[PDB]
């Protein structure tokens, strides 16, 4: 018995510290917002024309 | 899809100009009638044949 005892007590840490982590995470990923991704697109020229 | 849009552009712009072209016979029809409408004004007003 206290083998396994003495590892389940580790496994369960171990995964609130990745649930914390994985929530860091996705609320970090979460703040980018859309201009962010749209800076990297090549030809402005083509776009302002479509709009116009 | 936001990449491509030199394809996509001529479409659109010639809807554009086909639209203006209607604006324009439009515009034209108003103005013919706005001279029949005068010359009989001349018929009224006394006479001028």
């Amino acid at each position: 018995l206290p083998d396994l005892h003495r590892e389940l007590i580790n496994s369960s840490i171990r995964l609130r510290y990745d649930k914390y982590q994985t929530r860091e995470a996705q609320l970090l990923e979460d703040t980018k917002t859309g201009r962010d991704v749209a800076a990297g697109v090549q030809n402005p020229k083509s776009i302002s024309e479509y709009y116009s | 899809k936001l990449e491509n849009l030199k394809d996509k552009l001529p479409d659109i712009k010639s809807i554009h100009s086909k639209l203006l072209l209607r604006i324009g016979k439009l515009q034209g029809l108003y103005d013919s009638v706005q001279v029949i409408n005068r010359e009989v004004e001349g018929l009224s007003e006394g006479r001028t044949s």
